[PDB]
């Protein structure tokens, strides 16, 4: 019954955003709740933000 | 041994460092541990679920 | 009533080509952290810099492609292009051409020398041509802007995440300033680690300019819409559209006002074209010689 | 090559000597920047 089949492969790049889930190897897991600009981030004396 | 590497690292031995609040510039009132952790982004993404 | 002591850039210690130590002299206490944070906040997000926004590589269509004769895939190449540090004279968009044939790394130094364009790090690797018959020819678009503007912030071309801000890292120290007079003065030492696009002093005067400008005081339907659509929305033949535009007919409202007589009297329009135009107009409930009486309002 | 500067103002007089002025549409991060600069000038200068 099938005349023709078309498959379309679409590629998408996903950037980390609020609601995505991150975790470490020790069982510490959590969802991203806030993305705050670099200047608001806690930083070391030499200026490196975390 | 980790303390030793921290020494070549130049320390603090505890692994805590003075940290400045990016909103104010005032230091956080206590020393805070900061280190490189290995973190993974899990297959659960808001894009899929919402 | 003691008027405040104001700062002025006093020293510049270029630790390197992209790392400096600016010092503002004689600042009243507490102002160290105040200006330190205001400035650190402007510098880390409000600085203007050039960044690659689009790239046109020959033979490549989608960024997912991989190239015959190139070590890294197109994605890696665009990711390399993100790190292209360019300082442009006085323009908000410049096209760089990169032609390279041979074996070995294709660095930013291989980019065609433009008079305006300054390439901060010529040894910056963009590619690696594997075989000696391999070659790349690409057009890198560099634009001026602010902050981090991703490619997702939207033709056989590709888009690259724009990192406009010239500054990587900022740090500051408050340090007591000298001079036996008054004694209670400090000096703000701003340690900068930029990408080499911007000079220290102008970065400071621009952060200050943005701050000061933020502080600028504190004070206290009828008719058919289709008529304003461009003629291109009618989807005429290229020729007809070009002829109409050549007659200063850029919108549907302009077209429906003209009559057959007037249109045929134009140098480039014949019976075929007029027939086509009447057909496309009739297909949307429109015609020639339409009165809209009031062309236009505001 | 600009920035969003001064737009729409509001004043909430909690009392005869207590008010709440609001400067609207300042680019993200400018809240804490102006907030701390001003808080620092007001509390000492």
């Amino acid at each position: 019954g099938v005349l023709k089949i078309v498959k379309v492969y679409l590629a998408v790049k996903r950037r980390i955003q609020p609601g995505d889930k991150m975790a470490g190897r020790h069982g510490n897991k959590g969802v991203i709740s806030k993305i705050n600009p670099i200047e608001d981030m806690p930083y070391d004396e030499n200026g490196t933000p975390v | 041994e980790i303390k030793e590497l921290l020494k070549l690292g130049d320390l603090p031995t505890s692994g805590q460092i003075r940290l400045y609040d990016g909103r104010t510039g005032e230091q956080f009132e206590r020393p805070v541990t900061v280190g490189y952790m290995y973190m993974l982004k899990l297959n659960h993404l808001v894009d899929d679920k919402m | 009533v003691t008027e405040f002591l104001k700062p002025r850039l006093v020293d510049i210690e270029q630790v390197s080509s992209t790392h400096a130590k600016v010092t503002l002299e004689p600042l009243e206490r507490g102002f160290g952290h105040t200006l330190g944070n205001a400035l650190r906040r402007i510098l880390l997000s409000s600085m203007p810099g050039c960044a690659v926004t689009e790239v046109e590589i020959d033979g490549v269509l989608h960024e997912y492609s991989t190239k015959e004769g190139v070590q890294e895939d197109i994605l890696e190449i665009l990711l390399n292009l993100k790190g292209l540090a360019v300082r442009v004279q006085g323009k908000d968009e410049v096209i760089l051409t990169l032609n390279k044939s041979g074996i070995g790394p294709v660095t930013a130094a291989d980019i065609t020398h433009d008079g305006d364009v300054e390439i901060v790090k010529p040894q910056h690797v963009i590619c690696h041509l594997t075989d000696e018959n391999a070659s790349i020819s690409m057009r890198i678009k560099v634009q001026r802007g602010r902050g981090y503007v991703p490619a997702s912030t939207r033709i056989g071309r590709l888009l690259v995440d724009a990192c406009y801000s010239p500054v990587e890292r900022i740090a500051y120290n408050v340090e007591a300033a000298r001079v036996e007079q008054r004694t209670d003065l400090d000096k703000l030492v701003i340690e900068m680690e930029t990408n080499g696009t911007i000079d220290p002093e102008e970065a400071i005067r621009r952060a200050a300019t943005i701050l000061a400008e933020q502080l600028e005081a504190f004070v206290d339907p009828e008719f058919d819409p289709i008529l304003l659509r461009p003629v291109d929305d009618l989807e005429l033949t290229v020729r007809s559209a070009n002829c109409l535009k050549a007659e200063a007919i850029h919108y549907i409202g302009d077209l429906v006002q003209r009559t057959e007589v007037e249109l045929l009297k134009t140098p480039n329009l014949g019976k075929k074209s007029l027939t086509e135009i009447k057909d496309v107009l009739a297909s949307r409930g429109l015609s020639l010689g339409m009165r809209l009486e009031n062309w236009p309002p505001a």
